[PDB]
């Protein structure tokens, strides 16, 4: 199609076939369909363990840094992978996101220890 | 922990729709309850 | 080729399009009319967000202020409940020109031009003021004008340069060793060039889009 | 309380004016509201100017909203202005010159110091102080209390207005309040003194009863709570400054009765606009009550309360003083004249010489 607006964007193109998930980090317009025309291809991501327990994620840091010179937005999944690599510090939302986790594993230990203590009274009882 | 004086502005700026407070997660990653 | 054909109906009725757009150019008094009932603009149905419904009842509009002064209130302060409410420090407009709409039967709807003081910084130049159909202004008195502007600047106290990413720190000292360049200097980022402004931070009214005339 | 030669109108009789007929000129006009084409500033000028009539000011009045609601409504110029509300009270229309005024958005009326204290002078002199203090409260809503000789008059009306009403509404204590603390703070005397500290009482009487929203909601006045803390300051002030300043013993009778009235009381607009750690004013009272008796424990220690009703201070006050202000005044009038005499002439000069053009621009044509 012959686009009119828009800009460059490094997203992640969705592969692979039912429940087996693979993606191609490209440099696409962003107004080009998901899996469809691209400009580069900048490394691939597998989300699924392999035989060692690995996600692997392949990405060529020389042209992304090109593409991210030259005015390319970042989708927030990608963001999310470059700051488990290292080269983009963590994002805020994995940071919160980890933080309410905790919360919500604080509580249900709580609620554990609380039912415990509630089936001591059951002991107690006898 | 942000300071009391910028809770409260929010307080104001969202009154009628707010959540309980959240203090300081916990430190670690809580065990997983088994 | 040579079998492709001129489109005379397309011409025209490009054309003859963009004659009716200029002549029936709606007016603020009517894109910016709105039902205080429904809470609703009757010249497109558009209805106002949740969040606005308070201020929409309990706050006017920039020129339901200045219609009631002198000379359209040239030279007055004028701020906004919504940086009242969020910023400490004094935010205001210093109004230079005002053109109201004088199709409105109140001369409450138009457009105005000043020099922004934005958290005790002021701007060099004046420029047009967005949103100035919104129910969010608020005139300074002139008795007021002193104590409303007198602000001090503190010592700045954000960072000026931060760490890299943990990753791309190590690339940058590897390239060092590899090019015979020895130092244990930390790599650092410069965040001085960079510095966002906030997001309530007035934006340029003169490239804004305006909504159309095409009635729903 | 002005002179005769205050409100003497032999130099505006005097200024040379152009003669228009008016019907020729209202079809001028009217042409171009039809055609949506710009009046000019001083066609409309022309009109006022050779207002002859009482029916005359009729016709008048819907040009000059005509004038307002057209391109060229900033352009409205001080003399027609000013010549409109000469010719109003010449005619005997002083009813339509004050709703005029109170309709400045309409009509786009909005009066000099020296045609407000004529239109004022004329009401107290004829006994209408009803009038008057709507001019007043005019005056007050446009921030306008600049000249000195403005604010010896609005005072003398305020406080012969409120010895009569015992009763004051909600509304009336909010305009009576801002008018009284805004020309009281022009006035460093004993006299400004006491309307600051009358003015704040009032409006904290509002604050404390109907909310903050309620005193400064389309009013020239500060949004931030505490004009009960601004009155007791204004005490705290008097007392002690070096210098000798003294407050009415009747303000100080106001603000005790405010602080007991408060102190012991018998669609989705409905937002709390004061952060959660800032004390509320209604928790603050019994403090307050504190400070007010201290304060005025040490002023009459000190010797610092007179006794004289307001009303006989504000009369002593516009006796010496006024005076000396309409000389001043008058002297300025006089310049404003001929300033205005001057610019007139360069748009009638303006105006020739682009219609001369026109014909040029025809020719070529
Ligand atoms: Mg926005």
């Amino acid at each position: 199609k012959a686009y009119h607006g828009g800009h460059l964007t490094i997203r992640l193109a969705l592969g692979g076939c039912t429940n087996r998930p693979f993606y191609r980090i490209v440099a696409a317009h962003n107004k080009c369909p998901r899996d469809g025309r691209f400009v580069e291809q900048l490394g691939s991501y597998d989300p699924l363990p392999n035989s060692h327990g690995e996600k692997l994620v392949a990405l060529n840091l020389d042209r992304i840094r090109h593409w991210i010179g030259c005015g390319a937005h970042l989708s927030k999944p990608m963001e999310k992978l470059l700051g488990l690599s290292g080269f983009f510090p963590l994002h805020p939302m994995m940071i919160t996101n980890a933080e309410r986790l905790r919360r919500r594993r604080a509580r249900e230990v709580l609620l554990a220890s609380q039912k415990a203590e509630s089936e001591a009274k059951e002991t107690e009882a006898s | 922990q942000p300071p009391e004086r910028e809770l409260s502005r929010l307080r104001r700026l969202y009154q009628g729709n707010l959540l309980e407070e959240s203090g300081p997660p916990p430190e670690s990653m809580p065990e997983m309850p088994t | 080729r040579k079998k492709v054909r001129p489109r005379l109906i397309a011409e025209l009725a490009r054309r003859v399009r963009a004659l009716r757009e200029q002549r029936n150019q709606p007016r603020d008094s009517q894109l910016y009319a709105l039902d205080y009932e429904t809470l609703t603009r009757p010249h497109s149905g558009r209805r106002l967000p949740v969040r606005a419904w308070a201020d929409v009842r309990r706050e006017s509009r920039l020129l339901q202020l200045l219609a009631r002064l002198p000379l359209f209130g040239l030279g007055r302060l004028v701020t906004r409940k919504s940086w009242l409410w969020q910023h400490d420090e004094p935010c205001y407009w210093r109004l230079t020109r005002v053109r109201p709409d004088y199709t409105a039967q109140n001369l409450d709807h138009g457009r105005a031009w000043g020099i922004l003081t934005f958290k005790g910084k002021s701007e060099d130049t004046a420029r047009e003021i967005e949103q100035v159909m919104y129910h969010d202004w608020r005139l300074v008195p002139k008795h007021e004008e002193e104590a409303f502007t007198a602000f001090t600047a503190k010592p700045e106290d954000r960072l000026n340069s931060v760490p890299y990413p943990p990753l791309l720190r190590a690339m940058i000292l590897a390239e060092r060793q590899k090019n015979g360049d020895t130092s244990v200097q930390e790599p650092l980022l410069n965040l001085e060039r960079t510095r966002m402004r906030p997001w309530d931070y007035p934006a340029k009214q003169e490239t804004k889009g305006r909504a159309k005339g095409t009635p729903v | 309380l002005l002179s005769a030669a205050y409100v003497d109108s032999h130099q505006w009789e005097a200024r040379e004016k152009e003669e228009y007929h008016l019907a020729d000129l209202a079809s001028l006009m009217d042409k171009a509201y039809e055609r949506k084409l710009p009046v000019s500033s001083l066609s409309i000028s022309r009109f006022v100017d050779n207002i002859a009539s009482r029916e005359d000011l009729d016709s008048a009045e819907y040009y000059l909203y005509k004038f307002r609601h057209s391109p060229n409504c900033w352009y409205l110029r001080d003399w027609t202005i000013h010549s409109w509300i000469r010719q109003c009270l010449k005619y005997g229309a002083q009813d339509k010159a004050l709703y005029t005024l109170v309709n400045k958005v309409q009509y786009g009326i909005f009066p000099d110091n020296f045609t407000f204290n004529l239109l004022m002078d004329y009401f107290i002199k004829k006994g209408n102080y009803k009038d008057a203090l709507s001019v007043v409260f005019e005056i007050m809503m446009q921030e306008a209390f600049d000249v000195p000789s403005t604010q010896f008059l609005s005072l003398y009306v305020l406080y012969r207005c409120l010895a009569e009403k015992t009763e004051l509404t909600w509304e009336e204590e909010r305009d009576f309040g801002a008018s009284l603390l805004l020309s009281g703070l022009k006035q460093r005397n004993t006299v400004g003194l006491s309307s600051q500290l009358y003015g704040y009482a009032l409006l904290g009487k509002v604050e404390l009863q109907r909310g903050v929203r309620a005193v400064y909601h389309g009013m020239p006045l500060m949004w931030t709570p505490g004009y009960l803390d601004r009155a007791l300051q204004v005490m705290e002030r008097v007392a002690s400054s070096p210098e000798d300043l003294k407050l009415g013993r009747e303000v100080l009778d106001v603000l005790d009765g405010v602080l007991k009235v408060v102190t012991s009381p018998d669609g989705s607009a409905n937002l709390v606009e004061q952060l959660d750690t800032e004390e509320p004013e209604q928790s603050k009272l019994p403090r307050y009550l504190e400070r007010f008796q201290a304060s005025r424990s040490k002023l009459q220690e000190l010797n610092r309360v007179e006794s004289e009703s307001l009303l006989t201070l504000t009369t002593q006050l516009v006796k010496e003083k006024l005076p000396a202000c309409e000389a001043e005044d008058l002297a300025t009038y006089e310049q404003k004249l001929r300033e205005w005499h001057l610019e007139r002439v360069q748009l009638i000069q303006r105006e020739q010489e682009q219609r001369e053009k026109a014909k040029q621009e025809y020719q070529a044509l």
